[PDB]
Order: C-alpha cells, then sequence, then structure tokens
C-alpha cells in the first residue's frame, strides 16, 4: 500500500 | 487547584504514521532503531492500544518538517522487515500546548481544553498528555484560532 | 548527551479505552467531560489518528484501578450521547517509564528503551513520549522483567 500524504485536503 | 503557565504553538512539524505494525514484541523496537538510524530526531511518540480483530496498532511520531520525508524513506525500506501495511505523512499539522502543573488531580482541565476548541471548530487529531503539558496536534490553518481559544478559556 | 534518572513503576493503574469515537470536533469534549462529571482523575491520555477508511479513532486514557469502574460505568451510560461503539477496560496493566532530560537530540533512546523491552519479550501495549519521559504500558505480569532489562540497558536503578 502506497504512502499516503495526509493533510492537504486535496487528491 | 492546578497551575497553567501558557499556552505553546508549533508550526514546523510534521506526523509520521506506521499503520498496521504487528502488536507483538520487538516491532516498536524496529521502527524506532529506523528512525534514529536515520538520524531524525523525535517529538513525540503515540501508540494507543491494538484491538483484538486485527492484532495490529499504529505508531505516530512527530519530528521536524526537514527530516519526515527522511523517515518516510527509511521506514519504507523496510516495510518486509517491520510488517507495517502503509505509511502516513502529514507536514500540514500544528501542535498546540497548555503548559502547568498539577492537572491530573482536575479532569476538568482536559474536558475545558476539549471543549475551547471544539466550540472553535478545530478538530483535535491527536492528544498526548503529561504532568506538565496537554498537546494537541490539528490542521496548521486552524493553529491560531486554536491558541486564542485556549487563551480565553484559561486566562492567559 | 541525554541525561537520564530514572525508571519508574506503577502496578496501581487501569487503561479505559473509547473505541469508534468519530473524528469530529467536539467528540472528545463529551468524553473528557463525562469523565470530570464523575470526578475521575486521569493520569495518560493518548489519542491517535482516524483513517480515511472508518473516519473514527480511539481515546485512552489511564486511572486508579479503584476508580476505573466508576470511569467506564459513566462513559457507558453516555453512550448514546457520545456516539462511540465500545469502551475497553483492562485493570492489568503495569507502566514503566524512562525518566530524564534532553531525549528530543536522541532517538536512540527511544529505539533503545523499545530493544530492551523486546530483548526480554515484553510486548509494549501504548507509547507516549516526551523529551522528558517515555512512558509505556504492559502486561502487569510483565512489569518486573520490563524494569530490570531498562536498569540494564540505561545504567539506572543500581
Ligand atoms: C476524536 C476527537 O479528538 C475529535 N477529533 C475531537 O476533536 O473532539
Ligand atoms: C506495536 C508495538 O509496540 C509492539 N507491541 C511492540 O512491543 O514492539
Amino acid at each position: 500500500e502506497a504512502t499516503v500524504y495526509a493533510g492537504t485536503g486535496r487528491l | 487547584d492546578p497551575i497553567l503557565t501558557g499556552v505553546a504553538h508549533d508550526r514546523s512539524e510534521a506526523k509520521v504514521t506506521i499503520v498496521g505494525l504487528p502488536d507483538i514484541p520487538g516491532y516498536a523496537a524496529k521502527v524506532f532503531r529506523a528512525v534514529a538510524d536515520a538520524d531524525v530526531n523525535i517529538d513525540m511518540v503515540l501508540q494507543n492500544v491494538s484491538k483484538v480483530e486485527d492484532g495490529k496498532t499504529d505508531i505516530t511520531f512527530t519530528c521536524s518538517r526537514d527530516v519526515g520525508p527522511a523517515a518516510v524513506e527509511k521506514l519504507d525500506s523496510l516495510r518486509n522487515e517491520i510488517g507495517f501495511s502503509q505509511l502516513l505523512y502529514d507536514d500540514h499539522i500544528g501542535k498546540v500546548s497548555l503548559i502547568g502543573a498539577g492537572m491530573r488531580s482536575h479532569p476538568g482541565v482536559t474536558a475545558t481544553f476539549c471543549e475551547a476548541l471544539a466550540a472553535v471548530g478545530v478538530n483535535i487529531e491527536l492528544i498526548s498528555t503529561s504532568e506538565i503539558r496537554i498537546s494537541v496536534l490539528c490542521r496548521d490553518t486552524e493553529l491560531d484560532k486554536a491558541v486564542v481559544a485556549l487563551h480565553e478559556a484559561f486566562g492567559l
């Protein structure tokens, strides 16, 4: 499972 | 009653979450040795309990935004060894803290802290406390209003 | 270098976990106001992040074993006000902490702490750290061996 870059409120 | 000296805020950190770490011995060791090997200074570590349904839990730590990517890269390189399912990285967090002493005998303080943030619509992403500090992470764009709310709620 | 002053341990506490709380403003407030209303003092408080899959997280706190059931019943009585899905209670925990200073610039300290417990087969249930303390909970029957391992790893308790 790919790393989630969170916090941006974006795709 | 408790003493409250101030409110602290920090916009320089990121949070790294290791999702689905096996809840058996030695796994936090693998995570933190990796982070230390990467030369990544750690501010806060938080791990809550597994639930029996999956026998796994998450570990989150915060570090400076400048070194978060190095931590992610290092953990990612050890996916087989460590056995986690996913990494989450969030470099858009603010850390806000109520500073003081003698808070354990006053559960109303933690409640008031959370009520103050709720009333201004700040979502508490994570909570960690000690004898001398109640710390939460929130969106960095919510940090200022969280600070103002705590100032007002505690006369600081 | 980090300054490490002691290893403390406590077998007087229980852990209460509020499971499945919506990760939305106002929910932690309801939990802690209920606990405050019951006049239950709380020691450790920990909440990690939700993930998108359910939008929920858990809140754990510790308190004295004597008042643990009062905290549980108060929360249970408000389970539909608050909206969590379940309460977990564990009155068989040991708490062990490494106490010191200057630990932020020394991630090897946190690694060492965990490696010491791993070496003696102690499972780490929960972790909460700061630049002046590393605290974990383990099964109370594992506390003693955890303490000894930490004494040896950090050259404390002579
Ligand atoms: C889960 C709980 O912390 C919630 N996010 C709140 O802000 O109340
Ligand atoms: C999840 C992690 O803390 C594991 N229980 C360990 O002891 O390493």
